[PDB]
């Protein structure tokens, strides 16, 4: 599914992004949008066999088991299709690992480059939380 | 003979940090000067990858990094030769960018994008046929996405003068997008097979256009 911008926030809302490990809400929607554009279901295969999936695009050479990346981790103990689902509660859980692995919000380059230092908040303006 | 061959290779792992490495080397060119200069850039590259994975087993823990480069030859002709290089770097998600460079066999020369072409028209020229390219595909396909006419992201105005390019066994050009440079991330390295009929008045000639 391809959620609307607004009905995201008030999604990642419910589970309790905003301000999580500091970051505001508008750092997680910015994120999704240059990982995704929103869509759930988004896959993208790369050149060292792993995967990202899903709103996030979460990878499996580190989070995530999807039984085709040799020599890969499984770090958020998932199966990789669990990513992939309209419910976004498996990617958050996953996303909440991830930024405290010890990187912050950097481990994604989406948001490095088209998020950081940016007005976040836009992501968010216009909605009703 | 003019190939590509693997010259150095780096696996290693260690704490939440590993390599995986393959560096490629040109051999074959008369002209040693250019043969040794492109081959000093790919071990700078290499080089450069190396000290990152060595920066990231150093010192704090900064997270899971996961580095890896290969290359591969996606043209070898008599007459040209190209070599793709990636470069993916993977933390939370992956980001691959992919690098092209492509020979003139016979005449010893490095291809620029500039070289191909009399004047600089052919940025505009060239952008201009991308976005078509995009709105078509998009068109088509709705799940390709590419940042457009997308209201919430800065859209894609201008290929770079020196963008990323090749050539096809088939004397076509292509243009090459890394990941997240035009479009979301989910849709990977893009690229943009530019018809000849569309620039043929630009080019200097048709020895490697056509
Ligand atoms: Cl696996
Ligand atoms: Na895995
Ligand atoms: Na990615
Ligand atoms: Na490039």
């Amino acid at each position: 599914k391809v959620f609307g911008r607004c009905e995201l926030a008030a999604a990642m809302k419910r589970h309790g992004l905003d301000n999580y490990r500091g970051y505001s809400l508008g750092n997680w929607v910015c994120a999704a949008k240059f990982e995704s554009n929103f869509n759930t279901q988004a896959t993208n295969r790369n050149t060292d066999g792993s995967t990202d999936y899903g709103i996030l695009q979460i990878n499996s050479r580190w989070w995530c088991n999807d039984g085709r990346t040799p020599g890969s981790r499984n770090l958020c103990n998932i199966p990789c299709s669990a990513l992939l689902s309209s419910d976004i509660t498996a990617s958050v859980n996953c996303a909440k690992k991830i930024v405290s692995d010890g990187n912050g919000m950097n481990a994604w380059v989406a948001w490095r480059n088209r998020c950081k230092g940016t007005d976040v908040q836009a992501w968010i303006r216009g909605c009703r939380l | 003979i003019v190939k590509a061959i693997t010259f150095i290779e780096i696996k290693e792992e260690k704490d939440q940090s590993s390599i995986d490495v393959k560096t490629p080397a040109l051999s074959g060119l008369s002209n040693k000067e250019l043969e040794n200069s492109i081959n000093e850039k790919y071990l700078k590259e290499s080089q450069q990858l190396y000290k990152e994975f060595i920066q990231s087993t150093s010192k704090n823990k900064k997270g899971h990094l996961s580095i890896y480069s290969d290359y591969e030859t996606v043209t070898d002709t008599p007459d040209l030769l190209s070599i793709r290089r990636n470069i993916e770097t993977t933390q939370a998600s992956s980001y691959t960018q992919s690098r092209y460079i492509t020979i003139d066999k016979k005449n010893d020369i490095l291809l620029t994008l500039k070289s191909l072409f009399k004047d600089e028209r052919y940025i505009k020229v060239i952008s201009q046929n991308i976005k078509e390219q995009m709105k078509q595909q998009m068109k088509e396909d709705p799940n390709k996405i590419y940042w457009l006419t997308d209201e919430d992201a800065e859209p894609f105005k201008t290929i770079l003068p020196d963008q990323t390019f090749y050539i096809t066994e088939d004397h076509k050009l292509v243009i090459s997008f890394d990941e997240y440079e035009v479009a979301p991330g989910y849709m990977g390295v893009t690229e943009f097979t530019i018809p000849t009929g569309v620039i043929s008045n630009l080019l200097v000639g048709e020895r490697y256009i056509r």
